[PDB]
């Protein structure tokens, strides 16, 4: 399947674009997010919902909603991404480097992603576990026009692209697919259409 | 039941019949079995000697009729002809059918009556020799049990098992048998006893039509004609009587469809169109057309059956085309007058043409091709039919334009290019007719309903840019071909084009933006459009649209101020001058007085809850003045002056915030035609912070810079 | 690009790999880019690519597979088996609509039907690739025809799509608008299949994959395999009695139940027993005996094996001194008494 897989890896355009557009929808649909360091009568559930125009995020401090997201103008309605530097992941969090009382748990190391902006303040989010943490990192890196970094992304990528090739081998079956480039035998020079066009 | 094949192969014993002799005078067994059946008529001995042979003795006679009967008649009786005596013996079998199973028995007539018409169909198929005597004894079987009024749906099942087979030797049996079939179906038509036999007659009509259709079994054209002439009125009256959707109406519509497909013009037009006096054939065609329309609108299938739905569409094309031929050649100027059943005909035409369009034509990129290869672009043929019809009706359209411009846009609006291309000029047909009526008026009567219906439909979301360009082109070109009234038509076509432009802008923005602010700006744009062009009723429709937007955003002040834009038009008088001032949410009498009364009560309520009391006072004054000087509803003055006192008390007592006013410069060119380079001085909110407002106006657009 | 002549022997103009864009028209052509060509040349076929049927693409013959076949495959006898290849062309079309099914199923998450859809579409392509070769017997082809149309219209079902008719000979001769009440009854048959399949798919797929081993709620007989054995041996007679009494409590569509047993002494198998045949049965009770002859001195170690047979191994049973949890008890009860017939309860 060497020429087959070469074809598969040569044609990126559609597959990853549409994946990122579903990811845009995933950011739009929103969910119940997590805050930092809520112990003394502080809330733990809120929302950061994308615009259907896919430019701005509505977010802030919200309430205990068992159903989920509350559609309205929240506390902090702006998050401009015409100027975002990046979103550091891993141990690069200025909030996870607390040395006093706001130190973070070690087991939650896989919820680390910080949307750094203003170069001095931080909006630091927490996920439940690995998979949707990688989902929001997909969304974040998609806001940059760059590559995706999710286990789910590799899984979907492989099954999708393999399926697409699988859905392309239909007209060739019962017949082998040559790998050597077939020649280009000579052609007439004039555009004389003996048969009428259209 | 369980073995299935081999011992079942003994059940139909080719082993017994071909292995063994079977060369005896079993006709004696036939006569004595006639005795067994009839002379032993009794309580219990009969109840077994009959009921235990469903067919099986004569199911062996099935093979006997050749292997025993014919071989005994050939090897032995070949010179001692006997082949007609059994006609006598079995016709005495039939005489003891007539007598015993009709006259004296009177208990097992329920059971035996169900059980002995069960027999003969089973045992007569293989008996194909002596096909005249078959005819005679079969019409005699018609004679025998002219039954009492019990519809135990068993004689019909016998009709099923009779018409199933033996109809390969068709040319003799079919025409001599059908009479009772048709008589009993006509009895099923209406005797207040349809309900037992609806299912039975469905099964019947279906199987009879299916066997009739069969291409090579037997010629059927003339018999199809007699089926036509003695059953169409009754089956359309079946869907008169079975008009309910809940029953198995689908099966009967299927039989109707098959019957209507199988016959052709040379079959159709001869005599169903050529019956008695015109009123009672008018009633027939009215029944037929309105039930075609009531089947096509609110369709009968599960909308997932594309194949049969399209076949129904095509057979209904044939039916409507034949019944339109008859209309052309009978009810045109050849007829005296009262030609307004063409109203029903065109209603059915348009209602037929208004589905199976580009959505489910394009659901697959090859769905269009599928349906336009196999079944063709049906809509194209329907439309071409309607256009030739509109050229045909000729001088007497004027009696019909104002009632008909409505549904014709439902075909012109259809996306596909050729159908439209052919369909547009009927508008010029209407303006031509009204120019011939211009001695008293002009084509404004057409133009008014054209604008109204076009507005409702386009806002519905049908037309497109190609639609507007094509309409402009065609209408201008047509109104170049005529006198100065068509120069007026030219300028009015310009008006139509502008209306299309504005409505399509509104249409794209409503769903493209989702920002209530842009919804509001565009709907106020179309409101101002109608105000300038002065179309009052639609103006009010969109005015109530704007009020709906506000009331759901609770811009109370603005909702009320709009509602007052409505209430301003009215007057305080008595006679309802113009009926156009009635909304679609409720519609009855409301002389102008009580209308403004409701309007001002609501406007006051809005200004009240909206914290703008100076205006609420300013209007409660107008109320009270008209009350106490025109209608003397002094309870009204009571509660009204009460409310105004509350108004003044609120103005002084409490205190309310001051809105902050910004001033937004939507600068650049990447902006729409209405926001481009001019400042919108937004009223704000009670304590809005310029950051919050510029934030919301970041949300209002892409490219959020400053 | 001269001497271009009309032809109809080009319905399958088939590529190889990414074609190269030496001409402005062509791109990296995918594997299956059929071309409905309209013009003919010696070694170069330029015609309507299916991706854009209004854009020409000029393509060498050394890239094209010479394919005289039409959408109809019986005119040129191109059917490797008559009356079928219409199925393969309609299956290719159904996959062409599976194209947009996968393209759109991701924008939103209905992932359950999609996971079973991955499974079922893998199965569908598996059957199609099997039926590429005509080596199958004709009854296999009829069954495959039935199941292919079943999967196709089941897809059309959960997607809100049109229906299919004439479950035989290519789904063609009924929809060819040849009659009408045959059409209505075929539509009623097909939609009855829809109702049956929707109720059964709901029932199994939701309740019967949870009403079972995972959920404590009461169920019918399922894969908790239960079988009963009655092993006897007499010291003096040096014989062995074996009751394959009954093996009730079988699993889904338990095919062609039959039982086996070997008399094994070492790696090779010495003796075997044969028992009668019966059809599908949840509760099958042969209660048959065949006696192998082994003495007490050789009774200290042997291989007493048995296995329920379906066509796929339900389980394996091996009762002998090196037993496990549920056959040591029957070993002790068989060795304790050498005269009576003891009925045992044992899973495998």
């Amino acid at each position: 399947s060497r020429p087959i897989l070469e074809l598969k890896e040569k044609i990126q355009p559609e597959i990853l674009e549409l994946i990122k557009q579903q990811r845009l929808n995933r950011l739009v649909e929103g969910t119940c997010f997590r805050k930092l360091n809520a112990r003394r009568r502080q809330d733990k559930f809120w929302y950061c919902r994308l615009s259907p125009n896919h430019k701005v995020l509505h977010y802030g401090d919200l309430e205990e909603s068992p159903q989920g997201e509350v559609p309205h103008d929240s506390l902090q309605d702006k998050l401009p991404v015409a100027d975002i530097k990046a979103v550091v992941t891993g141990k690069d969090c200025p909030h996870m480097k607390e040395k006093g009382a706001l130190k973070q748990n070690k087991e939650v190391l896989e919820l680390a992603f910080s949307i750094l902006y203003d170069s001095n303040c931080q909006l630091n989010f927490i996920a439940p576990d690995k998979h949707e943490y990688c989902i929001w990192t997909d969304g974040l890196n998609a806001l940059l026009g760059k590559d995706m970094m999710s286990d789910l992304t590799r899984n979907d990528l492989d099954t999708l692209l393999s399926m697409e090739i699988k859905l392309r081998l239909l007209d060739l079956e019962n017949i082998q697919i040559p790998d050597a480039p077939p020649p280009i035998p000579k052609e007439p020079s004039n555009y004389d259409f003996v048969y009428d066009c259209n | 039941s369980l073995i299935g094949d081999i011992k079942f192969q003994h059940f139909n014993p080719v082993l017994e019949t071909y292995i063994y002799k079977h060369f005896s005078a079993t006709l004696a067994y036939v006569k004595l079995s006639k005795v067994l059946n009839f002379y032993v008529a009794n309580a219990d001995d009969s109840s077994k000697t009959e009921l235990l042979f469903a067919a099986l003795k004569a199911l062996k006679y099935l093979f006997r009729f050749i292997i025993q009967s014919r071989v005994l008649y050939l090897r032995f009786y070949g010179q001692s002809k006997d082949g007609d005596e059994f006609n006598n013996s079995i016709r005495q079998l039939f005489l003891a059918f007539n007598m015993l199973m009709d006259r004296p028995l009177e208990e097992a007539v329920k059971i035996k009556g169900a059980a002995l018409k069960y027999l003969p169909s089973i045992i007569n198929d293989v008996k194909l020799v002596f096909d005249p005597v078959e005819l005679s004894v079969l019409f005699c079987k018609f004679i025998q049990s002219i039954p009492d009024n019990q519809l135990v749906r068993q004689k019909l099942n016998c009709m099923t098992k009779i018409v199933e087979s033996t109809l390969f030797r068709q040319s003799e049996c079919r025409e001599v048998l059908l009479p009772l079939l048709t008589d009993q179906l006509s009895g099923q038509l209406d005797d207040n006893s349809n309900k037992p036999d609806h299912e039975a007659s469905s099964q019947l009509l279906s199987n009879i039509l299916e066997v009739l259709d069969r291409k090579d079994v037997g010629a059927t054209a003339v018999h199809i004609q007699l089926i036509m002439e003695r059953l169409l009125r009754r089956i359309n009256r079946t869907v008169i009587g079975m008009n309910r959707q809940s029953p198995h109406i689908g099966s009967f519509v299927a039989c109707m469809i098959a019957l209507l497909q199988q016959m052709d013009d040379s079959h159709y037009s001869h005599y169903i169109s050529t019956f008695k006096t015109r009123q009672d054939i008018i009633d027939f065609l009215m029944e037929t057309f309105i039930m075609f329309k009531d089947l096509i609108g609110k369709n009968v299938y599960a909308k997932d059956w594309m194949v049969m739905n399209m076949t129904q569409n095509r057979v209904f094309l044939r039916a409507i085309n034949q019944f339109a031929e008859v209309l052309t050649r009978f009810f045109m100027d050849q007829a005296s007058f009262e030609l307004q059943l063409w109203n029903n005909y065109f209603h059915l035409a348009v209602a037929f043409l208004t589905h199976e369009s580009l959505q489910l034509e394009t659901f697959s990129q090859a769905k269009r091709n599928k349906i336009v290869k196999k079944y063709g672009d049906m809509r194209k043929e329907i439309g071409f039919r309607i256009r030739d019809m509109w050229y045909n009706l000729g001088p007497h359209k004027i009696k019909f334009i104002p009632s008909m411009v409505g549904p014709i846009l439902e075909v012109t609006l259809t996306p596909e290019v050729e159908l439209r291309k052919a369909t547009i000029p009927i508008f010029f047909d209407m303006m031509q007719c009204e120019f011939n009526f211009s001695g008293n008026g002009n084509f404004h009567m057409f133009e008014n309903e054209l604008i109204t219906k076009l507005d409702q439909e386009v806002e519905g979301g049908r037309g497109d840019e190609q639609y507007k360009v094509l309409l402009e082109k065609l209408l201008l070109e047509h109104c170049r071909k005529h006198k100065y009234l068509s120069s007026s038509g030219e300028v009015f076509a310009l008006l139509v084009s502008s209306l299309l432009e504005n409505l399509l802008d509104y249409r794209t923005i409503i769903m493209q933006d989702e920002s209530k602010e842009n919804r509001m700006s565009c709907t106020v744009n179309v409101l101002n459009f109608y105000k300038e062009k002065k179309r009052e009723d639609i103006y009010i429709r969109y005015l109530y649209k704007l009020r709906d937007l506000h009331r759901d955003c609770e811009n109370y002040t603005e909702a009320a101020y709009t509602l007052l834009l409505h209430a301003e038009l009215l007057q305080w008088s008595d006679k309802p001058c113009v009926p156009h001032l009635l909304q679609r949410d409720s519609y009855y009498v409301y002389t102008q007085q009580e209308l403004k009364e409701k309007l001002y009560q609501e406007i006051i309520s809005y200004f009240d809850k909206g914290k703008m009391w100076e205006k609420a006072i300013k209007l409660s004054k107008e109320l009270a003045e008209t009350y106490e000087s025109k209608v003397f509803d002094y309870e009204g003055l009571g509660n009204l002056l009460k409310k105004r006192a509350s108004f003044y008390e609120n103005i002084i007592k409490a205190m309310r915030p001051q809105p902050e006013y910004f001033a937004v410069g939507y600068y650049g060119q990447g902006f729409p035609s209405f926001l481009r380079n001019k400042i919108f001085i937004y009223r704000g909110k009670e304590y809005e912070r310029r950051e919050d407002f510029s934030l919301r106006l970041l949300t209002q657009f892409p490219n959020a810079e400053k | 690009m001269a001497r271009w002549i009309p032809t109809k022997r080009q319905k399958y103009g088939v590529a190889i790999y990414n074609y190269n864009a030496s001409q402005d028209v062509e791109l990296s052509l995918q594997i299956g880019d059929t071309v409905h060509i309209l013009e003919m040349y010696e070694g170069w076929y330029r015609g309507y690519t299916l991706q854009n049927k209004s854009k020409k693409g000029i393509f060498p013959e050394t890239y094209i597979h010479l394919k005289e076949a039409t959408v109809e495959d019986l005119g040129q006898h191109e059917t490797v088996i008559p009356g079928e290849l219409p199925l393969v062309q309609e299956l290719t079309s159904t996959l062409r609509e599976w194209a947009v099914i996968w393209r759109k199923l991701y924008v939103n998450n209905k992932l359950t039907l999609f996971r079973q859809l991955q499974q079922m579409t893998y199965s569908l392509i598996e059957w199609r690739s099997q039926i590429l070769s005509g080596t199958l017997p004709k009854d296999e082809l009829a069954e495959l025809k039935k199941k292919v149309t079943a999967k196709i219209d089941h897809g059309n079902r959960m997607l809100g799509l049109d229906l299919v008719v004439r479950d035989d000979n290519g789904n063609i001769l009924d929809p060819d608008e040849t009659s009408t009440i045959a059409l209505f009854k075929a539509h009623e048959v097909a939609s009855k299949r829809i109702e049956e399949k929707i109720q059964e798919e709901k029932s199994i797929l939701q309740n019967l994959d949870l009403r079972g081993q995972s959920i404590f709620s009461t169920i019918h007989t399922y894969g908790l395999y239960v079988n009963f054995k009655n092993f006897v041996c007499n010291i003096g007679e040096d014989a062995e009695l074996f009751m394959a009494l009954y093996d009730p409590d079988q699993s889904t569509f338990i095919s062609e139940n039959y039982l086996i047993r070997w008399g094994s002494n070492g790696m090779p198998k010495e003796i075997e027993k044969l028992n009668n045949l019966q059809a599908v049965f949840t509760d099958l009770s042969s209660m048959d005996l065949i006696r192998p002859r082994v003495s007490l001195v050789c009774q200290i170690v042997r291989v007493g094996h048995m296995e329920l047979k379906e066509g796929k191994k339900h389980t394996c049973g091996l009762r002998r001194p090196f037993g496990v949890a549920v056959m040591d008890i029957t070993d002790i009860i068989h060795g304790k008494v050498d005269d009576e017939e003891k009925q045992h309860f044992i899973p495998f």
